[PDB]
């Protein structure tokens, strides 16, 4: 059913629904629940992107911190034209 | 594994719909599906490597000629190049996965293996549109894929406003259509043949690029044609994430880009109105899908001024269609498991905490967001600034406006992506529904989108991207400081006092009104002159009472 | 574009038609395309590594082009009087 | 899911739906009805004769499509040398558009020109006098 | 300006479904329920200043004011729940009526079953 | 309750049960929530028909495969076919069905 | 609940059968005079044309005006695919006598 | 000829049946028209393209009856012959079977005729028998039968006086004679053009078949619209090209004005129609007028393309009438508004429905598409603007047949179950046919 | 489960009474099925209109005016409810 | 009449008189929808108007 | 969650319009026009004249920047010419009318090569 | 040709398509009928107007109104 319940008037809340497994505010109850294989590929493509950007930048930082020209013209000025 | 990459979707949906699937159940659709679609998608990649990266194309004689009357000789024959490689791979990665959340999200529809049905055969018949050789077959998948999306924007039969929305978006593409055979037809009479590789212009009557453009913004609904777009959201979501991601919308560029026989001003003109419009429309809403509907525009729009600038530009705008796809599908994908944790709600305004979705959507929903609005080192940040900056040293004068305009659109792009990101998750909750599905598939299918886009990145599309062009270093910083300003104004979430542009920007500009009353009530009118005055009156005969 | 003339071209018709090179990248830096096409084309995913000297040195040729249209532009700007000389 | 699994066992037995509305009775066999037999019959047999129509009969006999091909395919080839002797030939060539000239004809109807020695209205000039004379003597250098 | 059958209801209904409609409006025009909060609160102490009125003339000048008000936002898009008329849910799988069988009906009446002429 | 009402099948578990959908009609597909009996036995007999057909098409397109130029590398469409043309590189050199270089300029 | 068959076949008309049976007309649906009504004015709207105002301008300006520009853009599209293939004045219907039917034996 | 005078007796055998083996006069009465179509199998079969233009011919002496065989006169049987069996599937009198019988055999005798005089003589025999179809007296309208006879006659009436005297002008009938004996074109021309405009829909003068149609049953509809039509076409090819090119060149422009204000009328008054039954009578207007632009263009290969859409609509529009005829059948009224939900209750029925009706609206996968491809191909060539026109309104035809779709087949479940085994089989010709045509026509 | 897509009595009675003792000038203790609005907890029309709202966030209907205006107390509301199939 | 308390009666009456449009602005769009969707005809009418002016000035400088 | 409840159309009981055929009731309430805004109220009340005001000056609005840079400003505002490439490469690249390189005003016939670049409409005999 | 040449198609498969689009013109112009306008797949009628009316244009001393003739319109002529 859904994951909060309501008691509404006061009522007293249920003794099965109390507990580490449930959590209450306000007189309503929610479930403090994990799921591991959620969690795992979450981490997983998390990680993939974030790493896929990390790494893709630092191949390409210079290019980006200064311009293409002048990169490129620091480079034909100290390292050659040819 | 050539002719795999198209016969074996349209087997798997013709199964599917036949009587055979009486005797299998929605379990037995979905595996037959899952399997056709993968088993396409595994020879669709072996193509996609070979094509590209060995540069071999293979040309197919299939069922003999289709039709050959005087001059005019139309075959059954199938060649793929780059771009049929390109959007093969791309169509077929995208339904794969559309198909794998389709397979969950209409779990409880009575009739599912007719929705799966329809879903293999738009996915074939794009296929097939893109096999096409010839103008001939490529009209099939136009009007397939036509067929396809009509019978699966009307696949709940019950609402009226679906069978409105799915006749109108008919109309509209068979007005595109009509401008596309016209222009068919000179072609063929001006060039003899109808293989795209038999086609080479240098100069045409002007005729062809315009009625040829006019049809392909039909089905990319561009200005003056975007009014079904928004309305297709009656459907399912499955359908309106493949219309969206590779097909339908997609054909029209794709047309475009293997012509290569446009108008650069009204290529570039019509590209700069729609994905200003669509921009201004985004983020003027609060229905969810019908935002995303509207980025497809700009995207869209995107990839017509990148084809109007150059061959190049073309390519770029290629690679853009290929980045676009994934994590368009991705957000559409995204949004429809939120929505489904929401107990059906399609408003932002009633969204809100961690609580009512998974973990994996959200991040996955973040991925899509940041890849789309260009954040920088992603693969929509790529294709964007390759052609922003091919776009920043055009030769055309007309251009200059266009980039702006593009500028502009860019950043509301990141304001009213940041602004749905922001509603979703980061303000307080405000409905009431939270069932949070953790279904294996939808999430696969989620994963497997991630992992295309992060493939874009890691290896590029074309060899376009990486190829540097000689910018000042604030022009290339500008779309990042874009970006970076519509993240700052969304997370602000504020708005204006000028609450008359407020009620025409939400009013879409009023183009339906306009599209109501102008053509249709007037055609209206002309049937009933025609009809009564004329046959029943001015060419009526009477009786001789006696 | 007397002033500053182009350069010979070190790439021939059939060597481009060899590379299968596009017919509009068929410029005064055909050599450095082909030799990026080739490397890139080949190297699987790790592209951006083990080919970054044929990248840089594509891009090098390509910055002197540039540099050269810049040129010719400001040289017949000259010529026609549009800026002081 | 019914029985907690993907893998579960099935749930339907019976008629699912009356195909025609045709409903089993005491578990004899339907009634063929009357018309049946003779439309299938009929339908069949002008099915097959359209098969064997479209697949055996002599392609000549089929259409005039296969009749022409291998008689324009000769044609053709001994036209290509004609052609290609007049990229060879200026003089030619420039007779050959003079006559054009002489024939309501543009510059770039020289190659036109050498296709058409097998047309009605070329041999009528040429009986006639319409066509210039010279026209039969480019041919007949062209072919040589 | 509100519609005919709004100015055919008392001027208790009247005032009660301005309200109403106002509130709804401001859900409409409303980022969210917690923009909407205040907002309530202003709405709803904006006629609290108006509750001894007792000049019907004055009264009705401050009815046709607000009535002109909200008839000029009218939302565009207003915020519906799903399955209600007008909402996306709506009218999407119902069930079946009633519908009666024929069964075999080519087995009746056979050689009788074409057109009368 | 009719006579032919025994004939036919319940209500699928699949199905809502406050659901009512006139049961009699024969649907194309299957109808509402369908789910037969032994369907598993269905599900690999019309992967059966699926792996044949694919087989058939399969080699029809190995049948059919016209390629007019020499690739650029190794493709794995040597192993099933021997219609492939050698490749020829970029630089023109031609090369062996393996796609490597070949003795005197390799190694 | 009528047995208009026997255990083996065999179509019983049930005349004489207290059950209403299954026929033709089962599914017949029950008209709504309304309906009738509007169905036989629409069928029968002749009886309602009349020389108003409205009805003569929207004849004149629609039906014979667009007749008058179908005429006519057919006349230019045919004289322009003359002028196209080289051919001189031809004689329309009405047009004095000139050339018709250009000779497959001449050149134009 | 022996073989087709020994059909012509043993079809009349059905009144000699005596009608208390009702059994056997269903099986004959089928039989009579099922043996044409397998003589038009063997005909087709010993046909030859590499032949002449005409083969299989007959002369019967001095009475005219020239009978010869074309591609168009061929096709148009054989699309006849597979019609009428399903209509023969429709009836259930002897007099119908009679009926039907005899224009069959009218349609057949005049689709091969080689005499002006002879198609003259031949084809308006089967107005009286059109007349007591239409207007039977529980359904029917004598309106409707009082009209479409009348303008026949006044078309046919029109023509003889120019049908005798290009006769007095060459001496004879033939038409291999008349084609080259030097005449008054103008008059015949005037008479020709006056006749098969009145046949084939055509404004202002086609107001008869939007009652006729909808007034006949279900067998007479279908014969109606796929055959009497094409009577025209046909009539054009074989008769006025032939004859009197002169008048056909000078009348050109007046002829597409008028194909195109009818085109455009039809299709802009059809969206205006209350029911199912004149959606499809308006429907067919356009696809006449498309054939008879097509032909009149004679720009690259125009007989063929007019055949093939001839072909077209004779196989598709059935369909529609055979729908149509069903849902009135067994709903006992053609009225939109009590048409709702089919697809719940028709699944098979509504599916042909959205088959035929995207056959109508010209889609890739049948043989309207390459159909209208064609036809459109011959306009272009002539001129540009007439092929714009055609393909400008594409949308305003499909607009109507999608809106009526829609409407009577989605929403609330209300009306008849599907379709019958009869039903199915007599849908399954078209369906086949269609199919055939459109992915391999040709070979 | 129960209910031909309705719901029970009882817990309609106790989410009407909680929802009702949102209010200053409410003394619990005198609210009890079937009071009068007006007459018994001295709400005005303004505090009836909220409560309508606010029982339709509760029970996620979107009530009809009319029906709305005819809500007057406590019982019509909950009898109301228990004709809805649409509340949950 | 079951829903009504649940989805309103049919108490509201929708306020459409079912008439034909306004002469003038029918008149006025039809003309715009012509305008808008038969370009082509007037830009070849145009092409030829602008040839025979360009003819016509030749006719009339070359001879002289 | 499909089987929700739904309100029906309850059948006319008043004789019809002439011109019904524009109301579509598929069966079920609420029913709707033809199309939407084809008459009864739009959605925030607006009306055509209030959108035709609004566009007439949005339109040009948007509309002036593409003139007044289409008529103000020429290929000499690029400080650069166009990418360049041996005569026997490009004069095959720039016999494309859609091709940008004939915007390079150094071309030795650059006046001749904008000439060719003008389009038609209808072909000429 | 097309598909062996490839990229090189446009300097190596023009004589091909000039022998092509003649065929073609030879198929269509020839026996055109009687109201079949003449075709040129070439546009070499176009393009023969274009140069002449720039050489009569010419002798008028007046700019010109229609583009400059082209000297190739398609891959072929
Ligand atoms: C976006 C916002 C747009 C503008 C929205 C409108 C804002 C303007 C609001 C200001 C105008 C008014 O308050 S409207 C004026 C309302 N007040 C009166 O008319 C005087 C009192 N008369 C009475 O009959 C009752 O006391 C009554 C209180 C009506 C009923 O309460 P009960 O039945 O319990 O008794």
């Amino acid at each position: 059913a859904n994951a909060y319940h309501r008691t509404y008037n006061g009522k007293p809340v249920p003794p099965e629904l109390q507990g580490a497994d449930y959590i209450t505010y306000a007189g309503v109850t929610m479930k403090k629940e994990f799921h591991l294989f959620d969690t795992v590929l979450s981490k997983l493509i998390g990680a993939g992107a974030t790493f896929t950007c990390l790494y893709h930048f630092y191949l390409n930082a210079e290019e980006h911190w200064h311009g293409d020209i002048y990169f490129f013209e620091k480079d034909v000025q100290q390292n050659g034209w040819d | 594994m050539f002719l795999l990459s198209v016969f074996f979707p349209l087997l798997g949906g013709l199964v599917n719909t036949s009587p055979i699937a009486r005797f299998l159940g929605h379990r037995g659709s979905s595996i037959i599906a899952i399997g056709c679609m993968v088993v396409a998608f595994i020879s669709s990649v072996v193509i996609y490597y070979e094509v590209v990266f060995m540069g071999c194309a293979v040309s197919v004689d299939v069922f003999g000629t289709w039709f050959s009357v005087g001059t005019f000789h139309a075959g059954w024959t199938f060649n793929f190049d780059l771009l049929t490689a390109n959007m093969l791979f791309t169509v077929t990665g995208v339904s794969m996965a559309v198909h794998m959340y389709a397979c969950d999200y209409m779990r409880q529809d009575p009739h599912l293996n007719l929705f799966l049905g329809y879903l293999s055969y738009f996915t074939g018949f794009m296929c097939v549109l893109v096999a096409a050789d010839n103008l001939l077959v490529m009209l099939v998948g136009w009007e397939g894929i036509g067929v396809c999306s009509y019978l699966l924007i009307g696949y709940w039969s019950h609402r009226l406003s679906a069978v409105k929305s799915a006749q109108k978006a008919i109309l509209v593409n068979r007005v595109s259509d009509g401008l596309l055979m016209w222009g068919v037809l000179w072609v063929w009479y001006h060039l003899g043949s109808l293989e795209y590789d038999l086609l080479n212009v240098y100069s045409a009557s002007g005729f062809v690029g315009l009625s040829i453009l006019i049809g392909a913004m039909g089905k990319s609904a561009q200005i003056l044609f975007h009014v079904w777009l928004a309305d297709a959201m009656e459907g399912p979501t499955p359908v309106s994430a493949l219309i969206h991601a590779a097909t339908l919308v997609t054909a029209g560029v794709y047309l475009l880009v293997r012509l290569h026989i446009h108008d650069e001003m009204f290529v570039i003109i019509v590209g700069s109105l729609t994905a200003f419009m669509a921009g201004v429309f985004g983020a003027t809403q609060s229905d969810l899908k019908r935002v995303i509907a509207y980025s497809t525009c700009s995207q869209l729009g995107y990839m017509m001024v990148s084809l109007g600038l150059g061959e190049t530009g073309g390519e770029a705008s290629m690679g853009h269609l290929m980045t676009h796809a994934s994590f368009k599908a991705a957000l559409f994908l995204a949004a429809g498991m939120v929505i489904s944790g929401n107990g059906g709600n399609q408003h932002i305004a009633r969204y809100g905490g961690s609580a009512h979705s998974a973990m994996f959507t959200m991040l996955t929903l973040m991925v899509a967001s940041l890849s789309l609005i260009g954040w920088p080192e992603l693969s929509g940040f790529y294709s964007k600034e390759t052609i922003l900056n091919l776009a920043a040293i055009c030769a055309d004068p007309i251009a200059d406006v266009a980039h702006t305009l593009l500028l502009l659109t860019a950043m509301l792009t990141s304001a009213y992506t940041t602004k749905l990101f922001y509603q979703c998750f980061m303000v307080d909750f405000s409905g009431s529904s939270v069932t949070p599905v953790r279904n294996v598939l939808p999430i696969l299918a989620m994963a497997i989108l991630l992992l295309d886009i992060m493939l874009k990145v890691w290896v590029g599309t074309n060899l376009l991207s990486g190829m540097l062009f000689f910018l000042p270093w604030g022009v290339k910083t500008l779309p990042f400081g874009l970006m970076v300003a519509g993240i700052l104004t969304a997370t602000a979430a504020v708005g204006s006092e000028r609450f008359t542009l407020i009620r025409f920007c939400g009013s879409r500009w009023g183009f339906d009104q306009l599209f109501a009353r102008s053509p249709v009530n007037p055609i209206f009118d002309l049937g009933r002159i025609t009809w009564a005055i004329g046959d029943r009156g001015l060419l009526s005969v009477g009786n001789l009472r006696a | 574009a007397d002033r500053f003339p182009p350069p010979p071209m070190k790439a021939t018709q059939e060597q481009m038609d060899a590379a299968d090179v596009p017919y509009h990248y068929r410029d005064y830096c055909a050599h450095m395309y082909i030799d990026y096409k080739e490397c890139r084309l080949t190297s699987g995913f790790s592209w951006r590594t083990k080919c970054a000297h044929e990248l840089h040195a594509y891009n090098k040729c390509e910055y002197k082009e540039f540099k050269r249209r810049v040129a010719i532009a400001i040289e017949e700007k000259r010529r026609r009087g549009l800026i002081a000389a | 899911y019914p029985g907690g699994s993907f893998w579960s066992e099935g749930t339907q037995t019976g008629k699912n739906g009356f195909l025609f509305g045709e409903v089993p009775i005491n578990g004899q066999p339907r009634k063929t009805l009357w018309w049946e037999p003779y439309w299938y019959a009929g339908f069949g047999g002008m099915g097959v004769g359209v098969y064997l129509i479209y697949h055996a009969k002599p392609l000549e006999a089929l259409d005039i499509k296969y009749w022409a091909a291998p008689r324009a395919a000769k044609e053709l080839e001994t036209e290509m040398r004609m052609l290609d002797k007049l990229n060879e030939r200026p003089d030619l060539k420039e007779r050959l558009v003079a006559v054009c000239k002489d024939l309501n004809m543009i510059e770039d109807e020289a190659y036109d020109l050498v296709l058409m020695r097998n047309e009605y209205k070329v041999k009528l000039g040429m009986h006639t006098g319409r066509v210039p004379e010279d026209l039969k003597a480019i041919y007949e250098e062209l072919e040589a | 300006m509100a519609s005919e059958v709004v100015l055919a209801l008392p001027h208790k209904l009247r005032v009660m479904r301005m309200y109403r409609t106002g509130l709804k409006e401001l859900i409409n025009w409303s980022a969210n329920r917690h923009e909407w909060y205040p907002r309530a609160y202003a709405l709803r102490q904006e006629f609290e200043d108006s509750k001894a009125l007792t000049d019907r003339e004055e009264i009705r000048k401050k009815l046709e004011h607000g009535e002109e008000l909200l008839a000029r936002f009218r939302h565009w898009e207003p915020l519906i729940k799903p399955e209600f008329v007008g909402g996306t849910a709506y009218s999407i799988n119902p069930a079946q009526p009633k519908l009666k069988f024929i069964p075999n009906y080519d087995a009746m009446d056979e050689y009788k079953k074409g057109d009368h002429l | 309750e009719p006579s032919w009402a025994k004939q036919l099948a319940p209500k699928s578990g699949l199905c809502p049960p406050e659901f009512h959908y006139n049961r009699e009609i024969w649907y194309p597909h299957g109808g509402f929530y369908c789910d037969p009996k032994g369907w598993r036995k269905n599900t690999l007999l019309t992967l059966g028909g699926i792996g044949v057909l694919l087989y058939m098409t399969f080699s029809y397109s190995t049948a059919n495969e016209v390629r007019h130029m020499p690739p650029k590398g190794w493709i794995p469409s040597i192993m099933w076919n021997s219609n492939v043309p050698d490749p020829v590189d970029f630089r023109g050199r031609k090369l062996n069905r393996d796609g490597t270089l070949p003795e005197g300029e390799s190694s | 609940e009528a047995k208009q068959f026997t255990p083996d076949g065999k179509y019983m008309p049930g005349i004489f059968s207290k059950a209403k049976p299954l026929d033709r007309s089962t599914q017949w649906v029950h008209k709504n005079p309304y309906i009738e009504a509007w169905y036989y004015r629409r069928d029968h709207f002749e009886n309602e044309f009349v020389w108003n105002y409205r009805t003569t301008i929207e004849a004149l300006w629609f039906l014979g005006g667009f007749t008058a520009a179908a005429y006519a853009l057919s006349v230019f599209a045919f004289r322009q695919a003359d002028r196209r293939s080289g051919y001189p004045k031809r004689q329309i219907l009405g047009d004095e006598p000139a050339m018709v039917l250009p000779d497959e034996r001449q050149f134009y | 000829m022996f073989i087709s005078v020994l059909l012509i007796l043993f079809a009349l055998c059905v009144t000699l049946i005596p009608e208390a083996h009702y059994h056997m006069v269903r099986v004959w009465s089928f039989v009579a028209t099922i043996i044409p179509m397998w003589v038009v199998t063997w005909m087709w079969w010993n046909f030859d393209a590499s032949g002449h233009g005409l083969q299989m011919l007959v002369i019967l002496g001095r009475s005219h009856l020239a009978f010869g065989i074309d591609g168009v006169a061929l096709s148009l049987m054989l699309l006849t012959t597979v019609l009428f069996p399903i209509c023969m599937m429709l009836l259930r009198t002897v007099a119908g079977f009679m009926t039907f019988i005899l224009l069959e055999v009218l349609v057949l005798s005049a689709l091969c005729v080689l005499d002006l005089l002879g198609f003259y003589i031949l084809f308006e025999a089967s107005l009286i028998l059109l007349f007591l179809l239409i207007g039977r007296a529980p359904y029917g309208s004598l309106e409707a039968a009082y009209k479409i006879v009348l303008y026949t006659m006044a078309g046919s009436l029109v023509l003889l006086p120019t049908l005798f005297m290009i006769y007095s002008e060459c001496g004879t009938t033939n038409v291999l004679y008349m084609t080259c004996a030097y005449n008054h074109q103008t008059v015949l021309g005037w008479g020709l053009l006056a006749v098969l405009a009145v046949k084939i829909p055509l404004m202002p003068v086609h107001l008869w078949l939007p009652e006729a149609h909808v007034a006949a049953p279900t067998a007479g509809s279908v014969l109606l619209a796929g055959v009497l039509l094409k009577l025209g076409g046909i009539g054009f090819l074989r008769f006025m090209l032939p004859v009197v090119p002169e008048f056909c060149v000078s009348v050109f422009p007046l002829v597409s004005t008028l194909c195109l204000v009818s085109f455009l009328f039809s299709t802009l008054s059809t969206l205006r129609q209350i029911d199912l039954k004149k959606i499809v009578a308006y429907s067919s207007i356009a696809h006449m007028s498309m054939v008879t632009l097509a032909i009149f263009s004679q720009s690259e290969f125009s007989a063929y393309s007019s055949s093939f859409l001839m072909i077209a609509h004779g196989l598709i529009s059935p369909a529609l009438f055979l729908i149509v005829g069903i849902l009135y059948d067994r709903a006992h009224t053609k009225f939109i508004l009590y048409f709702s939900g089919l697809g719940a209750s028709m699944p098979i029925g509504s599916t042909l429905f959205f088959l035929f009706t995207l056959g109508n609206l010209a889609f890739p996968l049948f043989p309207n598409f390459i159909a209208e491809v064609l036809c459109m191909v011959s306009i272009f060539a002539v001129h540009e603007l007439l092929a714009y026109v055609f393909c400008v309104c594409q949308v305003l035809g499909a607009a109507y047949g999608f809106w009526a779709f829609n409407r009577v087949v989605h929403g609330l479940p209300r009306g008849p179950a599907d379709v019958t085994r009869t039903e199915f089989h007599t849908v399954l010709p078209l369906l086949i046919g269609a199919v055939w045509l459109g992915i391999k026509p040709m070979a | 489960g129960f209910g031909g897509g309705f719901l029970d009595k009882d817990s309609v009675t106790e989410r009407v009474l909680h929802v009702t003792k949102h209010f200053e000038k409410i003394d619990a203790s005198k609210v009890s099925p079937a009071a009068s609005f007006e007459k018994d907890l001295g709400l005005d029309s303004l505090d009836v209109v909220e409560l309508v709202m606010a029982l339709e966030e509760e029970f996620g209907l979107e009530i009809p005016d009319a029906e709305a205006d005819k809500i007057a107390s406590v019982g019509d509301a909950i009898n109301y409810i228990c004709s809805n199939p649409m509340a949950k | 009449t079951s829903l009504d308390h649940v989805f309103g009666d049919n108490s509201n009456k929708l306020n459409y008189n079912f008439e034909p449009m306004g002469m003038g602005s029918l008149f006025i769009r039809t003309m715009v929808m012509v305008g808008v969707f038969f370009f082509p005809v007037f830009i070849m009418i145009n092409d030829d108007y602008k040839y025979t002016s360009f003819l016509d000035k030749v006719a009339a400088a070359k001879a002289a | 969650g499909a089987g929700a409840p739904v309100k029906l159309a309850p059948r006319p009981d008043k004789p019809l319009p002439t011109w019904y055929e524009l109301w579509w009731d598929n069966g079920y309430y609420p029913g709707q026009p033809a199309a939407d805004f084809m008459f009864g109220a739009w959605p925030g009340n607006m009306t055509e004249t209030y959108y035709l005001r609004f566009w007439s000056v949005f339109g040009l609005a948007l509309a002036a920047p593409f003139y007044y840079v289409a008529n103000f400003t020429d290929e000499t505002r690029m400080p650069m010419v166009p990418q360049q490439y041996p005569a026997e490469v490009r004069d095959v690249l720039v016999q494309r009318r859609n091709s940008m390189l004939k915007h390079d005003f150094s071309a030795p016939d650059f006046k001749e090569v904008k000439d060719r670049a003008k389009i038609y409409w209808t072909p000429m005999y | 040709c097309v598909r062996a040449a490839g990229t090189a198609r446009y300097h190596k498969c023009t004589e091909v398509m000039k022998r092509l689009q003649a065929a073609v013109r030879v198929a269509s112009n020839v026996d055109r009928g009687p109201l079949a306008r003449k075709r040129d797949v070439g546009f070499i009628y176009h393009n023969n107007r274009l140069r002449e009316l720039q050489q009569q244009a010419a002798e008028l001393e007046i700019e010109n109104p229609f583009p400059a003739p082209a000297k190739q319109a398609t891959g072929g002529y």
